[PDB]
């Protein structure tokens, strides 16, 4: 299954929430997961599941949805939310990874 | 034969929502679910049952014209056992309270919060049973859990 | 060989199918096209998906069979088992059989919500274990025509091993799905 | 007119013994086709006046056609011919004349 | 219902060539089309099947291509056993249909 | 708890590369070793993974025979190979940590997504 | 309807070199046999009474023709569960490995010799799972063979 | 399915003079019945079901022209086990001692007056088997029932 | 039933094997007993069972066999191997021996 991600880019000023978006193939029932990467440093997990936050992430991330579309909302973006965001599947394999969006 | 779907999920079940009216996300530890797989006469294990496979038939199946009753007529006895509804509508016929599937009870443990495995209400004249009538039941779901605990 | 919790050991077993004849037939599948069940180690059913046919008369003889007691009673068991369990048929004209000299031959024309959805369901439920290759259900597949035929015992299927399953399986829902054609049964 | 043809050996089961019309100026057609049980296909043109009987005992099939018409002059060929069913790639061929 | 077509119709060709002869059908066919060669005054016999195997004792000069609806014989050599007349059959479901058939001369 | 992919190098197109990454702070037979792909420039690419309890290797697509995986439960150590070199074969790899799948008679399957990730071992060609 | 067909035999059940492929006489303890008679979610116990079937039908009652259809077909019921095969047929049609009827797993004791009750091999796209996909069930088979040596 | 109906009644059950032909009242305690709402091969326990469905039946619904066959084709399924039966009438077929439902033996203590739960008696050659022929189930009966008192 | 032993007279030298047959009337299943009587001693139980041994018996004398036919084989036979063999079924009353076979 190939996913991918509609806005591919996003110019947003800090203060204000932001929104990300993940359409999927084929079925993929709450098995979702958000990774960010900061300008060369490895990606972190975000959100594994379709609606839950790893250790340690603050609670300005959020995800939602499930089946088919998903979505993830950061509610107070700031300086150190300046990343590039993947959207992965894990439900069957091959693991597939999403084009990934700038917030910038 | 008899029931042999087998709940989702530590290790209770937690009815969301939408399963059910004017009521927030309940859950249900591990000691009470578990009855729900030996038990044969069960009435809240069978609905259980019932809820658990629509949820993942809605999420796995695709739905298409929602002409699902050959699904729901092939494997109709793996989720529910017939002859609780059959003993329910003999009590009905002989005029003894029954239960129509409606409404449950439990037993909360105020500090603790565990829960007992809910008992559905007791129907008569097309209305409900009230505490009084059935309290000596009560009691002894109590007593039964209070040994569940000395353990 | 690996030990779990340092005292166990993990060990593994097979059970032959193939000793459970005389008392229940087997079925098993040898390609995508030709599937098996077997009575004995005399007789069976061959159960074909072709786009070939070979019945072009909508004709089904079976008061007429019954009438002439001809074939084998295991086979006609087995083939009333398989036609009663077929959900919300309907379609009597999309079904033709041929019963002469004692032999059986059962054609189901295939050509959702159709006939050819619940032969299929049938189908896949008989032979249970291999047929899964030619896939809410609603199951629809390139061939035309299914059709059932009586063989003798031989060494056929090779892609699964034989198995009670379906057909133990199939005997619960046996009518279960029938549509009612008269007021009076 | 009435033919008759009986096969050498092989099997009788499983095969499609079909009629084939070479007219004099004119092409190769097919007018019938049978097999081991009581199945028949027919070609529509000349459908209402022939019969095609098959007897398995001795191996034998038979073509019957009536209101014989001198334009229906033509060699008659009895064929066995084989129909794959199986995989996509379908295959039918006259095997043996 | 489905009609086959020989585009080549009456070939005069010199010996030691390539012979290439196309039929197609109405619309896209069940079974692939088989090529027969019929010698004048003999019963015909099987050339290709499945329009790219070849029966037994066919010389490997014979080949076939097409897929869908054009179907090709091809001949790499003539000789003069080699001109008679050549068909090509579909079947569907019992109705069988042949071609128009063309002819090879010297 | 974290992974070290024995930093980086770089070596002439043709040649065979072998990247290393060492677990640490737990039971490495319980978790097995997924390879991450990032071009210059691009997103994440999936490579395969490797169970540590057994060794059982799930491949990517197009990286069979190209690309291997080993395990070392000896020295806690995940091996990647890679045998072939070409001018977009250049990247940064990552070792990352994921349990693997599970599966039972009485229960829904659970599957797992990369935890915890090493940092990058840049290869150019 | 439960079945009620009991195993034959001290206390165990040994499965012949006859039911087992590529393998030579294999014996079942007590312990392990005495959940066949109480849990009704057991491929294994289910073949397990149909081969005991087979081998005491075919010892006591004679053959003709071969055509014992009829006396399955009357106690088809009295040795399995039909709903168990049923929910291993819905867990196959929602893309999730399922009870193949053809191999299955158990924990040895290397030295006592103690023998868990088989489990079937789960298997997923026409080929068996491999043991890295179910290990948690194998530890959890464990801790219950732990638990009940304590006891 | 499974059986559904419980037993009426501290906790036990007493059989009237009438369901017993040249015999009395005979009562049998909690710890006997209680079995009853688990097993599912116990003939006593359905025969139990059978009278009490009949007693309540009679006392609360009235008769009229003796067409009841309704009211047992209906509940038949939620009293009895059909491949109980089944399993009699095997056994019977391979000529072996089986039980047509009539009589039954059980164990009395003389001081206390605790008894067990009563076993179908068996039929050979259309004649009760003799006490010598099933004294070690009777010893099994025994040795279970002071285990089970003991603790 | 009434059961027979075909052979009845074994005239073998000692050191090779010997084989004896029991027929049944009827079907006795792996309920068949094999006995050894020395001259003028009682008999004694050598096999109960289709294929097992009495205690203390030598693993020489082997049973085999089964329904109808059953089959008792001796290996190395010895000089007190020299005794009169009898077949007993006990699958149903009342108990039936055979005719009693001399083995010399
Ligand atoms: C098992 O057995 C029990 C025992 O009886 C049984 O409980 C009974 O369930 C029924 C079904 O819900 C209950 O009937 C409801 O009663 C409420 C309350 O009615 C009071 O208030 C109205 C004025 O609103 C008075 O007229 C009335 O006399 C009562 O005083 C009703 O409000 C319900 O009707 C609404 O819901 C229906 C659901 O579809 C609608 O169809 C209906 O049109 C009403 O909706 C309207 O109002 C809504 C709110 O304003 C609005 O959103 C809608 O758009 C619409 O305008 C309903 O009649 C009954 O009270 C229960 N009995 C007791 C003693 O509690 C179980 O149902 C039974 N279970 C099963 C599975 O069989
Ligand atoms: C549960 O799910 C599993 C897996 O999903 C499934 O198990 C599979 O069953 C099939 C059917 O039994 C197995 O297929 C067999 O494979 C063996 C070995 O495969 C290779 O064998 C040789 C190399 O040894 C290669 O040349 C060959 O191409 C294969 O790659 C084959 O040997 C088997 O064929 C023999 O047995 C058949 C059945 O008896 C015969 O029809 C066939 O002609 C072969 O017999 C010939 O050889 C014999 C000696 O080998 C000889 O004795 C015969 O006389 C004859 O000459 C067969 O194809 C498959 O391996 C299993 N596993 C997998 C992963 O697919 C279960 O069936 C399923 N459970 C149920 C109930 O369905
Ligand atoms: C799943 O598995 C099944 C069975 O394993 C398989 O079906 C089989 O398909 C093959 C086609 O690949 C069939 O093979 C043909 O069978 C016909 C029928 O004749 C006999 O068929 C059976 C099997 O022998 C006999 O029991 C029966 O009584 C018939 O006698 C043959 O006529 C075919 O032979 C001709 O073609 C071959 C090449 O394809 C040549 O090698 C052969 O010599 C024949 O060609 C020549 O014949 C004449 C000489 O005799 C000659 O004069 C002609 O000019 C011509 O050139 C061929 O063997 C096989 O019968 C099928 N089996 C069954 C049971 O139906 C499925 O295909 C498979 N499914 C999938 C998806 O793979
Ligand atoms: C499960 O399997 C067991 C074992 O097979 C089976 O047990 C048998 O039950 C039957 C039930 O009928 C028993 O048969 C009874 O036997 C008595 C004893 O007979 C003696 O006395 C008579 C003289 O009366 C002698 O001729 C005889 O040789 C014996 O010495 C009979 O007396 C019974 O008949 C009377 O009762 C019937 C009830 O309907 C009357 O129809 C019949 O006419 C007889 O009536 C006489 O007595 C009445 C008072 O009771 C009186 O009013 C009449 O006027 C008349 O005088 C009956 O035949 C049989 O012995 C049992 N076998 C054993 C070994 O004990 C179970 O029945 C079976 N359970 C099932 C199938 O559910
Ligand atoms: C689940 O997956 C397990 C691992 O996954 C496999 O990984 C590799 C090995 C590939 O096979 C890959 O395709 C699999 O996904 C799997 O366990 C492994 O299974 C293989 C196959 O049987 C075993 O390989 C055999 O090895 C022995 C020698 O074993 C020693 O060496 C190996 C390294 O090769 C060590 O890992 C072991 O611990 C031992 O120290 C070989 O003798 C054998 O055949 C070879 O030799 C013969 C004769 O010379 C040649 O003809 C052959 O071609 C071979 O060269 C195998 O190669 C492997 O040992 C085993 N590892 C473990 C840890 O168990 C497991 O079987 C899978 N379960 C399933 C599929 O149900
Ligand atoms: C069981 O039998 C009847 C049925 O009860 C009635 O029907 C049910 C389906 C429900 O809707 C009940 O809520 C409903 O009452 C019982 O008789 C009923 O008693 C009540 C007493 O409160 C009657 O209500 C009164 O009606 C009068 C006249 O309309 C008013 O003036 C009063 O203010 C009051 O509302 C009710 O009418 C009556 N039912 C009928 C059909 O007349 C009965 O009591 C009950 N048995 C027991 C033991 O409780
Ligand atoms: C059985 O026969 C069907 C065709 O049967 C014909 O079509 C039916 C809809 C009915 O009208 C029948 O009466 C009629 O005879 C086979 O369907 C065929 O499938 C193949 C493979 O999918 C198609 O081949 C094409 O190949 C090109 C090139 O790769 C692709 O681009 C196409 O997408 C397609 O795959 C072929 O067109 C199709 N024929 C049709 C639709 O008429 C069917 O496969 C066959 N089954 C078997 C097992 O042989
Ligand atoms: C699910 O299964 C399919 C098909 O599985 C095949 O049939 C089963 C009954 C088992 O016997 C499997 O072992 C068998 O593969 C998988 O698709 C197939 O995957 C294999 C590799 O796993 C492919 O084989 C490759 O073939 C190429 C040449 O084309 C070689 O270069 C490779 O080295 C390799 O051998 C095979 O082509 C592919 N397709 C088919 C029709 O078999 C599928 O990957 C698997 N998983 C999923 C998620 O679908
Ligand atoms: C149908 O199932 C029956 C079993 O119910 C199979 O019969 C069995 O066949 C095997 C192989 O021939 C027999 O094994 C033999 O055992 C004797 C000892 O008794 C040994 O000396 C031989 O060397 C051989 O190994 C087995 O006894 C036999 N069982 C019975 C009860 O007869 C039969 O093979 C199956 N048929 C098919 C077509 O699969
Ligand atoms: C299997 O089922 C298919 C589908 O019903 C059958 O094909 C159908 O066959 C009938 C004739 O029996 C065709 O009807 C004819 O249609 C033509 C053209 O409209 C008309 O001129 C004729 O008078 C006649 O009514 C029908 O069109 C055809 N449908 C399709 C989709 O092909 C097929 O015959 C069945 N197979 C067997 C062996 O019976
Ligand atoms: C049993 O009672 C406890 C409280 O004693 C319930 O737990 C509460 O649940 C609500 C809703 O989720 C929360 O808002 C409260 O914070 C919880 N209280 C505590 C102390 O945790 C519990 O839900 C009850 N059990 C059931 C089955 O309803
Ligand atoms: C299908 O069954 C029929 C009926 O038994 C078989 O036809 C008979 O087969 C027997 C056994 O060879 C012959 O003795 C009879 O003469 C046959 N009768 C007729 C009318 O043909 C038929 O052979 C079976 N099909 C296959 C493929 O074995």
């Amino acid at each position: 299954t190939t996913l991918t991600q509609s806005p591919a880019t996003l110019s947003v000023s800090p203060g204000e929430t932001a929104t990300l978006s993940c359409r999927a193939s084929q079925n993929v029932i709450n098995n979702l997961a958000w990774y960010q990467q900061k300008p060369g440093q490895a990606p972190r997990l975000l959100i594994y599941g379709a609606s839950t936050r790893a250790t340690g992430i603050p609670a300005r991330f959020s995800g939602s949805g499930s089946g088919t579309e998903f979505t993830l909302t950061i509610s107070s973006m700031q300086s150190e939310d300046f990343a590039v965001y993947y959207c992965q599947q894990y439900n069957d394999w091959p693991r597939s990874f999403g084009q990934g969006t700038r917030l910038d | 034969g008899t029931f042999t779907w087998t709940l989702s999920d530590p290790g209770g079940y937690c009815l969301t929502r939408w399963m059910l009216i004017e009521a927030e996300l309940k859950c249900f530890g591990n000691t009470a679910v578990a009855k729900c797989n030996e038990k044969h006469d069960e009435e809240f294990c069978d609905m259980l049952r019932l809820f658990d496979f629509n949820k993942q038939a809605i999420q796995r199946l695709k739905a298409e014209a929602q002409t699902s009753i050959q699904l729901i007529n092939k494997a109709v006895n793996a989720l529910i056992n017939d002859q609780l509804i059959m003993k329910n509508h003999l009590r009905d016929i002989m005029g003894i309270p029954y239960c129509n599937y409606s409404k449950y009870w439990y037993l909360n443990h105020t500090t603790t919060g565990r829960t007992s495995l809910p008992k559905c209400w007791l129907v008569s004249n097309g209305s409900y049973l009230n505490e009084t009538h059935f309290s000596d039941d009560i009691e002894q779901q109590a007593d039964n859990m209070i040994t569940e605990m000395l353990q | 060989t690996s030990l779990y919790k340092g005292v166990y050991e993990l060990q593994t077993l097979e059970l032959n199918m193939e000793t459970l004849n005389m008392t229940m037939p087997l079925s098993c599948t040898k390609n995508n096209s030709h599937h098996y069940i077997m009575v004995g180690n005399e007789t069976g059913l061959e159960l074909t998906l072709t786009n070939t046919s070979i019945i072009n008369h909508k004709f089904c003889n079976l008061s007429d069979a019954h009438k002439k007691n001809l074939y084998d009673h295991a086979l006609m068991s087995i083939i009333s088992t398989f036609h009663l369990s077929i959900p919300n048929f309907n379609q009597y004209e999309a079904m033709s059989c041929d019963f002469n000299g004692g032999k059986i031959s059962v054609q189901y024309n295939l050509s959702c919500g159709t006939v050819a959805n619940g032969v299929l369901q049938t189908f896949m439920r008989m032979a249970w274990g291999g047929s899964y290759i030619a896939l809410w259900d609603c199951i629809m597949t390139s061939y035309q025509y299914l059709i059932i035929q009586n063989t003798t015992w031989e060494d056929h299927c090779q892609f699964s091993r034989p198995s009670p399953i379906g057909y133990l399986g199939l005997l619960s829902q046996r009518t279960r799905d029938i549509y009612i054609s008269r007021r009076l049964l | 007119l009435s033919l008759s043809c009986t096969v050498d050996g092989e099997s009788f089961n499983g095969f499609f013994w079909t009629w084939i019309r070479q007219p004099p100026g004119k092409g190769l057609e097919w007018i019938g086709e049978i097999n081991h049980l009581a199945s028949t296909g027919y070609n529509p043109s000349l459908k209402s006046r022939v019969t095609i009987s098959v007897d398995t005992s001795k191996n034998q099939f038979s073509l019957k056609l009536t209101s014989v018409t001198a334009a229906d002059t033509a060699v008659y060929y009895c064929a066995r011919g084989y129909s794959y069913g199986f995989a996509w790639p379908n295959y039918h061929y006259l095997d043996v004349w | 219902e489905i009609v086959l077509t020989q585009s080549p119709a009456t070939l005069s060709l010199s010996p030691g060539e390539r012979a290439t002869l196309s039929c197609r059908a109405s619309q896209s066919v069940s079974s692939y089309l088989a090529w027969y060669q019929h010698k004048p005054g003999q019963a015909p016999r099987l050339l290709i099947y499945g329009a790219s195997k070849r029966a037994t004792g066919i010389p490997s000069r014979f080949s076939g291509s097409g897929s869908g609806t054009d179907f090709s014989l091809t001949i790499s050599s003539l000789e003069p056993e080699d001109f008679a007349v050549y068909y090509c059959q579909h079947r569907s479901d019992w109705r069988t249909t042949f071609g128009q058939g063309t002819r090879l001369e010297i | 708890v974290q992974l070290v992919q024995s930093g980086a190098e770089v070596k002439k197109p043709g040649a065979s590369v072998k990247v290393s990454c060492k677990a640490s702070g737990y039971t490495f037979t319980k978790y097995g070793i997924s390879w991450v792909r990032q071009a210059p420039g691009q997103g994440l690419e999936w490579m395969g993974w490797i169970s540590a309890f057994n060794g059982y290797t799930r491949y990517g697509q197009r990286f069979q025979g190209k690309v291997t995986m080993t395990t070392d439960t000896s020295t806690n150590t995940a091996s990647l190979e890679v045998r072939t070199l070409t001018s977009n074969d250049t990247a940064v790899y990552y070792c990352a940590r994921q349990y693997p799948d599970q599966y039972s008679s009485s229960g829904w399957p659970r599957l797992f997504a990369m935890d915890v990730w090493g940092q990058g071992t840049t290869v150019t060609v």
